[PDB]
């Protein structure tokens, strides 16, 4: 779009960062003796419950889950921002390529 | 508690000391009495804690 | 042809099968038609190759063709809305709420295994006035005088004043055909008779599949208050034999132990079982004693054992 | 800011009327009515949309014409002054970092490492947010 | 842990069931209950010895197959009850810990495991030599008495050891 | 009772049989025999919610219960009716005795619990690290009954502590112990879990080294 | 505005030409900047023998053993590939 | 310090019984500053020798340990001083980052020792944080040659 | 990979003291011996209760129970074949309730021993369960069920 740089270049930087971490904390289900995530990964209600897959697993996939995604709405902010503010003095929003 | 941040402050003007460089030429003495300081201090504080038979 | 161009579907036993299959036959077709003649665009754009003997001419670069788009956004269209038409044609003949079932099964199926009620036979010819039991269902509606507080709380319950371990929407019948971690639950049914499943799910949602029935659902715990219909009835079941089942969702780490079977057996023999049944007898004694293999012929209740390299 | 503006209330315009036949439509031919958590969903959605496109729609009443919004604009007419863009800062990754540790507070059961997550998430983003604000030290 | 009177009491193998740990004390018929002044001195000595407390383990019987004795100690077990030192043989903490169905003495003061099944030796950890097993059976009137002193030293190893 | 026992088959049918087989043998690598375990186990391993275990790991964790007391009491006396074995304690009304099960004596239970129980929970009742992917949970959230029948059928891991080791006079003194120390408020300001080294080590870098850190960069200069 | 250009005359003490050049690390000269290669290879293939030798004690399992090795390995490759450069002059 | 002897706990003994030589917990940990020998203990694999009818206990090693970490604490300036070679009167400290030699076997031995401190605390890390007690006393033994090797190098490049 | 196929909570034993023989068709659980003891042992000619639980694996069946003798001569009053997908309880554990006043066939095969030799709590003793199927040794525990410990005389000071 011929801009300089994001909207909130230190909020996409947070956001890469979080989600570097989020991923990071989710995986590390694995290094717990229950093991990773068992319920599937569309994590269906009851088998997601305390009762079912109780293990410590599942808690950090959810918690990965979250901070992943607090970062991914993140730079959906920063991105949609970034196209609606900054753009070229000749770039008309029907005139950015498809990819923007 | 005293006796818990008297050994983290060594701890950290000890470190403070090392990445600054304070040891060197003029000051190595201090560098070696400040260490044996340091071990003392560690330990006392584990005869402080062992004295109440626990 | 059919076969090999159904991309493997196994040949229904139920008219709703058959019927699935043929609607299944006629949208891979579509698929293939389409996916042809697009792999065609494609490979013949792909003898648009930068011949050498072309100078420094660039191509017609057009782009922005209206009316060409308006065709291919158009056809689709009408590709779709007949595969819609058809869908919702053969959806409707899979619940169709029969009020006679020639014979109901209560299929309550729990974590790791499964169980059949036989809930009520009714042949319409005349004969099997039977009914399941029901004086096993019991709540727990924990309306006590009191809780912790001296007064004045007296709770009833969390969810519509009873317990979550309420177990209420298990409904319990006389003739269980229970399946154990060692033996696998064979379903014994009737050929050629309206069966309906009434589908629940004990401790976790999870998944009843008969690929034989080219069709499935799931049990969900307590589908009433998820606002499904967990029932859904089978018009007929003309091949008999024994056809595999498998939980078709995530029971829990077991979920792959979770197969049972269905034996559609004739209408007589179906008779003698259930009279065999009614009488202290085991599913594979009642299977036996109309010679019929006691155990799972399709599938069996394969190692407890975690695995082939534990020492035993 | 107008196009953007379009493209929201488009957006809004279908969510608004796909909210309104799932809640006709499940309220009857669906076995408890208004499914409750799809037509929530839908509806606030489309007030997503409706938040989003109402101020952008503000802004562009309020704004003339910019040169990216301008056909024809020359690259010497949006040049200028463009605002702040922070430079180098490490107080993402401690933000990041701290939020991690609330994060798996939370997941392991540790009220304690809750408690210091969150006291680390307010540290760090006052950093951040104070970064380049706080004037020099006075002595 | 009675407040000071008859501290120490007399055992029975039936009191241990499979899969107990109990700690025991080398009490005499002389060490009496702490009632009088000249006990409750011995009953003191008995209680504060390093090397005194032993714990005494019930083997589950489906288990006893698995068990692996070692050599001069292929009878120190009376049946399916097995006394090891609670002291570690690693810088001598107590190893009270005890794991049934996967027969783990653990030490936490360094958290060392010494397989209970087999002769008690240690499967991880620092320590690297087995817990040192009392000789048990019982005497008359059924009580469960030390068949004889460990055959080696049982506290932490020192110097002069393993001569 | 007949209909008691009638639920508690009814329960055990439909939530462990592919567990423990349907004569309660256990099955192979799946769980164990349930004959001869009792009431007792029972109660405490579904009451708190063990059972409906869901997964065979290292150490099967306390999770809500899968059904209620009186599920809970049908389960126990199904199981008690198998085989045979050790039952909830209860007190005149009928229901699982938890207040009378407060021994009265503490410092007795307080030596009990340091010769038994400290071993791998805590000094404070606290939880505990065990070989491998193993744990002693906190005695916290156990109620007396269920602390009493953890001591009376030892779960995994647990020695069991049968009724002649630990008679019931021992084991409502070790009850009453455990329910002082979780209920009993740290005295000296919030007492950092139970352990006390590394709370406490890592209580002193974080809010006693920051604010001296922090002091120090207030009164002192940057250069 | 509020600063000054700062200038330190350091005590300079070896001669500071053998090792690390300016170019590389640019305060060379204002302190120890340079840890011979030969050291750090000698280190790492301690502690691939370290993590190899680790495997003897006292654990009947052997994913431990596996770990050992595959960091062990690891090490020897970085090792390898960094001595490998060097003697070649940093190729490939 | 009296905000923090009111408001937080430190050593309940009264939690903790006399001492008595059978009695035990699962924690026993000594404070922080100890931590770091307790660690050692846990970390180093179970390596004994046995002279000619002789003893050698795994127990010796920690000791010697402390005798390098203490004859490397001591003497650390006298080393600093041989390799480089700075025998020049210095009174102008050095920023870290115009070390990054120096720097980096600093951030290496503080790795070090919070390797070894929070292996002292693999007990509670374990119960708490759900990782198998053997898995965190191999990722202690692990570290204790990796983790130095890994924060060395980013720590000097760090300071470049 | 501590939940692998080798898992600590899936390799575990029931905490009773019975065994649990598996060997043969039927399976064997809690087998233990109802034999309270006042003394070192208990004398030969005392009668001791055989309680075990046995099991029919498959329901294709192995109900015969033939003889189950040892030293000791075994004998299983009331001998029934129960087995059928079931359980046969031969005896009442202690803490074995009853659902009726009245017992069916009188006794539920109630299994006891004359020991003809001296035995001890604490101890292995084999017992050769036959049956129609195979036969196992077991090596039956002694179980003390409810009984709680006796009093140990006070001790007397020296
Ligand atoms: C659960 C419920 C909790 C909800 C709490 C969230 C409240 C935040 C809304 C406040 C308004 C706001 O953010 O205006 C931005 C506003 C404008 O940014 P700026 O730096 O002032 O302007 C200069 C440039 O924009 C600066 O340029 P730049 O490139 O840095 O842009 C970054 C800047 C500006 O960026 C934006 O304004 C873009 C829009 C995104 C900002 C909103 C997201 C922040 C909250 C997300 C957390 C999810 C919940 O945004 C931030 O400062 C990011 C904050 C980091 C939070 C990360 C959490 C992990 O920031 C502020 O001045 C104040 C922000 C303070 C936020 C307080 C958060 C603490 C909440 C914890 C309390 C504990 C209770 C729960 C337990
Ligand atoms: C982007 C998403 C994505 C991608 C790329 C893939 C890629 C692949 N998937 Fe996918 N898969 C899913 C998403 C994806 N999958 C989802 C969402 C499910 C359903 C999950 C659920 O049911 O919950 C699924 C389910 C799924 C199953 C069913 C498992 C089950 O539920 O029983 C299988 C079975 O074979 C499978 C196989 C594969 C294979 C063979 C590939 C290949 O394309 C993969 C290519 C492989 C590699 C690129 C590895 C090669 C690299 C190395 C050897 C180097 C490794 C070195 C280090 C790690 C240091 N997938
Ligand atoms: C020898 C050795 C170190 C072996 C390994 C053991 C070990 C430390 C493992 C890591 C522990 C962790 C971090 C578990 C979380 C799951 C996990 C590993 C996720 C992936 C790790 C990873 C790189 C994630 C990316 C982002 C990131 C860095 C996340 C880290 C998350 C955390 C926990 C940050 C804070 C660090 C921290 C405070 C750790 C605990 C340290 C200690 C000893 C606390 C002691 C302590 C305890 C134990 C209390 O109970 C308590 C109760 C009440 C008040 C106070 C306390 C208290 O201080
Ligand atoms: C230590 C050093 C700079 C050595 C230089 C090179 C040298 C002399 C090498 C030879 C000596 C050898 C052999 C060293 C290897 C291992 C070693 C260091 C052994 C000696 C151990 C010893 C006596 C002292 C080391 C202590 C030390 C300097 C620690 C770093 C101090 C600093 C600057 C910390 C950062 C400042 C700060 C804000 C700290 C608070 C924030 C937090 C939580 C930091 C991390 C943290 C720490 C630092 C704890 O101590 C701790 C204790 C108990 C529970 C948890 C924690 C914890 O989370
Ligand atoms: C300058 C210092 C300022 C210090 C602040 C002082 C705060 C004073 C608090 C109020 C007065 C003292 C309370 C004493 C009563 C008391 O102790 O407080 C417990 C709580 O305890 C917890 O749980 C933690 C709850 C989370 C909130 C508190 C967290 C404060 C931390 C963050 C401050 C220290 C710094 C640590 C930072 C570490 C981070 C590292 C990055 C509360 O009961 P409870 O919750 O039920 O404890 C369970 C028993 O019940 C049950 O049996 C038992 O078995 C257990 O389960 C027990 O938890
Ligand atoms: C500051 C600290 C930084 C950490 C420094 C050290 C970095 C080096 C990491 C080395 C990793 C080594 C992993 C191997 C470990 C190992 O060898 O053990 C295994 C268990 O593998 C595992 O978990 C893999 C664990 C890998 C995770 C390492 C992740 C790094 C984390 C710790 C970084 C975060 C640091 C945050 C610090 C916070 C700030 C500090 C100020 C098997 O044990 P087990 O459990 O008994 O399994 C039995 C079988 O044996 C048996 O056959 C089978 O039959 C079964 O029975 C089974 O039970
Ligand atoms: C990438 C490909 C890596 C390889 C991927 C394969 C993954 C498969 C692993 C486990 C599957 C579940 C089985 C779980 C059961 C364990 C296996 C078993 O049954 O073997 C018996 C012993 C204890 O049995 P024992 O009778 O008590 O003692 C025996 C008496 N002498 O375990 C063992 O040998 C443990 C051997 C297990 C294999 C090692 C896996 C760790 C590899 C880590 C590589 C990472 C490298 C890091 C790089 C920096
Ligand atoms: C999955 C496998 C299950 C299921 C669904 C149930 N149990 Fe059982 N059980 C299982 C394991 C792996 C173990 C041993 C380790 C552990 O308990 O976590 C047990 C053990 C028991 C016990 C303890 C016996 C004793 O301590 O002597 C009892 C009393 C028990 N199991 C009963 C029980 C009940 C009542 C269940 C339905 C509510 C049940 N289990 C399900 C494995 C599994
Ligand atoms: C390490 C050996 C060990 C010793 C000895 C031991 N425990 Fe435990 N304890 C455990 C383990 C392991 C568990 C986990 C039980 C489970 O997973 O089912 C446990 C669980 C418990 C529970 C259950 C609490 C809950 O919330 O689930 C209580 C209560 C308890 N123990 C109390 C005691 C008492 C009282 C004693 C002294 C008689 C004692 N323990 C001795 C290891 C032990
Ligand atoms: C059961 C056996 C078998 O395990 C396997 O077969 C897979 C093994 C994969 C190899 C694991 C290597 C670990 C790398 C450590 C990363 C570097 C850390 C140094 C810096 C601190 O093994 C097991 O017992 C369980 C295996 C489970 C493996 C799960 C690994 C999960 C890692 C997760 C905790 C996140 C690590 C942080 C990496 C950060 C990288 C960017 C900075
Ligand atoms: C703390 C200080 C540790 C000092 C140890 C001094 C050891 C002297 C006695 C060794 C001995 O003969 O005992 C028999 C031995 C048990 O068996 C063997 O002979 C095979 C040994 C194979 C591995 C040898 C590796 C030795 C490395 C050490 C020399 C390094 C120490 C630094
Ligand atoms: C232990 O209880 C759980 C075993 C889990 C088995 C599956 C292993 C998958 C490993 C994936 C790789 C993890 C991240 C690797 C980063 C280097
Ligand atoms: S004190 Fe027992 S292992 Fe070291």
């Amino acid at each position: 779009i011929g801009a300089p740089d994001v909207a909130f270049p230190r909020l996409n930087a947070l956001s890469f960062w979080l989600f570097l971490f989020g991923a990071l904390i989710a995986i590390a289900g694995f290094i717990t003796p229950g093991g990773a995530a068992d319920f599937g990964w569309t994590a269906y209600s009851p088998l997601t419950d305390a009762i079912h897959s109780p293990g410590a697993g599942g808690d950090l996939w959810i918690m990965g889950l979250a901070v992943g995604g607090l970062g991914t709405i993140l730079g959906g902010v920063n991105m949609i921002t970034t196209v609606v503010c900054m753009r070229a003095p000749g770039m008309t929003m029907f005139r950015m390529p498809i990819f923007t | 508690w005293a006796a818990l941040m008297f050994a983290a402050s060594i701890m950290v003007h000890l470190a403070r000391i090392f990445f600054t460089g304070a040891f060197r030429r003029p000051r190595e003495a201090n560098w070696v009495i400040g260490s044996l300081l340091l071990i003392l201090a560690m330990f006392e504080g584990f005869f402080g804690y062992s004295l109440p038979d626990d | 042809w059919s076969d090999a161009l159904a991309l493997g579907w196994p040949t229904g036993i139920t008219p709703e099968a058959k019927l699935n299959r043929e609607l299944w036959i006629g949208s891979v077709i579509a698929s293939f038609a389409v996916g042809a003649i697009v792999w065609g665009l494609i490979f013949w754009t792909s003898a648009f190759h930068r011949k050498k003997a072309t100078d420094t001419e660039l191509p017609r670069q057009f782009g922005y063709n209206m009316p060409l788009e308006l065709t291919l956004t158009v056809i689709p269209f009408l590709i779709i809305s007949v595969l819609f038409y058809f869908t919702v044609v053969v959806q409707e003949r899979m619940m169709h709420k029969d009020p006679n079932p020639e014979v109901v099964i209560d299929v309550t199926a729990f974590q790791w295994n499964w169980k059949f009620g036989y809930q009520k036979i009714a042949f319409a010819d005349g004969s099997f006035d039977y009914d399941g039991a029901d004086p096993e269902r019991k709540e727990a509606m924990t309306s006590r005088p009191e809780g912790k507080d001296e007064h004045g709380i007296e709770k009833v319950g969390p969810i519509r004043g009873m317990t979550p371990e309420d177990r209420t929407y298990l409904n319990f019948d006389k003739i269980e055909t229970l399946g154990t971690s060692s033996e696998i639950p064979v379903l014994v049914l009737p050929a050629g008779k309206r069966i309906e499943f009434v589908l629940n799910s004990a401790d976790v949602i999870h998944g009843f599949w008969v690929p034989e029935f080219l069709f499935k659902r799931d049990v969900l715990p307590e589908p009433k208050a998820n606002n499904s219909d967990n029932v859904f009835q089978v018009s007929e079941i003309q091949q008999t034999g024994a056809f595999v089942g498998r939980c078709t969702e995530m029971c829990g780490t077991f979920h792959a132990m979770m197969n049972f079977e269905v034996r559609v057996v004739e209408p007589n023999d179906f008779k003698a079982y259930i009279d065999q049944r009614n009488a202290g007898k085991t599913n594979a004694e009642a299977l036996a004693a109309i010679n019929q293999p006691p155990l799972a012929i399709t599938t069996e209740p394969f190692e407890s054992r975690r695995g082939e390299l534990v020492p035993q | 800011m107008h196009i953007e503006a379009r493209l929201f209330e488009i957006l809004t315009a279908f969510f608004a009327l796909a909210a309104v036949v799932y809640a006709v439509l499940t309220a009857m031919f669906a076995t408890g009515g208004v499914e409750w958590a799809g037509t929530t969903a839908l509806v606030l959605t489309t007030g997503l949309t409706l938040i989003t496109g109402t101020f952008f729609r503000f802004v562009a009443r309020r704004l003339d014409t910019r040169p990216e919004d301008y056909e024809d604009a020359e690259i010497s007419d949006g040049a200028g002054e463009l605002g702040f863009f922070a430079p180098h800062s490490w107080w993402p990754i401690l933000i990041s970092l701290s939020f991690s540790t609330a994060a798996v507070g939370a997941a392991l059961w540790l009220p304690w490492l809750i408690a210091a997550g969150v006291a680390f998430v307010i540290t760090s983003v006052c950093g951040l947010v104070f970064e380049y604000y706080w004037g020099p030290e006075k002595h | 842990g009675r407040p000071g009177e008859s501290p120490f009491v007399k055992m029975r193998p039936e009191d241990i069931d499979a899969g107990g740990m109990e700690t025991v004390f080398p009490w005499r018929e002389s060490d009496g209950d702490g009632t009088t002044v000249e006990s409750e001195h011995k009953l003191t000595e008995i209680a504060m010895g390093v090397r005194n407390p032993v714990m005494l383990i019930r083997i589950k019987p489906a288990d006893m197959h698995r068990v692996i004795k070692r050599k001069g100690q292929e009878s120190f077990n009376f049946g399916e009850l097995f006394a090891y030192t609670k002291v570690c043989s690693h810088l001598g903490c107590p190893s009270s810990l005890y794991e049934q169905q996967t027969y783990r003495i653990l030490c936490p003061c360094h958290q060392s495991q010494f397989d209970a099944l087999e002769f008690a030796k240690p499967i991880f950890g620092p320590a690297a030599r087995a817990l040192a097993q009392l000789p048990i059976t019982i005497d008359e009137d059924g009580y469960l008495v030390a068949n004889g002193d460990f055959v080696e030293p049982v506290g932490p190893a020192f110097w002069e050891r393993k001569s | 009772q007949s209909a008691l026992l009638r639920t508690g088959k009814q329960l055990f049918e439909t939530s462990c049989v592919s567990c423990h087989g349907a004569n309660l043998q256990g099955v192979p690598d799946r769980g164990p025999s349930l004959i001869g375990t009792g009431e007792a186990a029972v109660y405490f391993q579904v009451s708190t919610g063990r059972m409906p275990a869901m997964r065979g790991e290292a150490q099967a964790p306390s999770k809500p219960p899968h059904f209620d007391e009186s599920q809970i009491d049908a389960l126990g006396a199904y199981v008690q009716a198998n085989g045979g074995g050790p039952t909830v304690p209860r007190d005149d009304h009928g229901a699982v005795a938890q207040e009378s099960l407060i021994g009265g004596d503490v410092a007795r239970g307080g030596d009990l619990f340091r010769l038994n129980c400290a071993s791998c929970h805590n000094f404070t009742g606290k939880g505990g690290a065990l070989s491998s992917g193993k744990y002693a949970p906190d005695l916290g959230d156990a109620n007396p009954a269920q602390i009493y029948t953890a001591m009376l059928t030892g779960p995994q891991n647990m020695p069991k502590f049968s009724d002649r080791q630990l008679t019931p006079d021992e084991k409502r003194d070790i009850v009453a112990y455990v329910r002082e120390s979780a209920e009993t408020p740290s005295y000296g300001g919030y007492g950092l879990g139970g352990f006390g080294p590394a709370p406490e080590g890592m209580a002193m870098w974080i809010i006693g080294m920051v604010a001296a850190i922090g002091v120090a960069m207030w009164i002192g200069s940057r250069a | 505005m509020s600063s000054t250009q700062d200038r330190s005359q350091l005590d300079p003490e070896v001669e500071r030409h053998t090792g690390v050049d300016v170019e590389d690390v640019p305060s060379a000269e204002w302190g120890w900047s340079h840890m011979p290669i030969g050291v750090m290879h000698i280190g790492g293939l301690l502690s691939a023998a370290f993590l190899l030798v680790m495997m003897r004690g006292n654990h009947v399992g052997h994913v431990e053993d596996w770990f050992l090795i595959g960091f062990a390995a690891v090490i020897v490759a970085l090792v390898g590939r960094n001595w490998w450069l060097r003697r070649r002059g940093w190729i490939r | 310090l009296g905000l923090m002897g009111g408001l937080l706990t430190i050593n309940p003994i009264w939690n903790l019984g006399p001492y008595k030589p059978s009695q035990v917990s699962a924690g026993s940990q000594p404070d922080f500053y100890m931590m770091w020998t307790d660690g050692l203990i846990r970390l180093w694999p179970a390596w004994e020798f046995y002279p000619f009818g002789h003893t050698i206990p795994q127990g010796v090693w920690v000791a010697v340990g402390m005798g390098l970490v203490f004859a490397l604490l001591i003497a650390y300036p006298f080393i600093e001083k041989k390799v480089t070679g700075d025998d020049a009167h210095h009174n102008l400290l050095q920023r870290p980052r115009d070390v990054p030699v120096r720097t980096a076997i600093g951030s290496m031995a503080i790795a070090l020792y919070l390797l070894l401190t929070f292996a002292c605390m693999n007990d509670i890390i374990a119960l708490k944080f759900h990782i198998s007690l053997n898995a965190t006393t191999w990722i202690g033994r692990i570290g204790m040659v990796v983790l130095p090797a890994i924060v060395y190098f980013v720590a000097y490049r760090w300071a470049i | 990979c501590s939940a692998g196929q080798i898992s600590q909570t899936t390799t575990q034993e029931p905490a009773v003291n019975g065994v649990n023989a598996q060997a043969g068709q039927v399976s064997l659980r809690n087998v233990h011996l109802r034999a309270p003891q006042q003394t070192d042992y208990v004398e030969p000619g005392t009668t001791v209760e055989l309680l075990f639980v046995a099991a029919n694996d498959s329901t294709e069946s192995n109900k015969l129970k033939s003889i189950t003798s040892d030293v000791g001569e075994v004998t299983l009053t009331g001998d029934s074949t129960v087995p059928a997908d079931g359980v046969l309880i031969v005896g009442e554990p202690d803490g074995q309730i009853q659902a009726v006043e009245n017992a069916e066939a009188a006794d539920a095969v109630t299994a006891e021993v004359e020991l003809t030799k001296p035995i001890t709590n604490g101890l292995l003793y084999d017992f050769t369960f036959t049956f129609e199927d195979g036969e196992t040794t077991v090596a039956v525990p002694i179980s003390a069920g409810e009984q709680p410990r006796r009093p140990v005389p006070p001790a007397g000071p020296g």
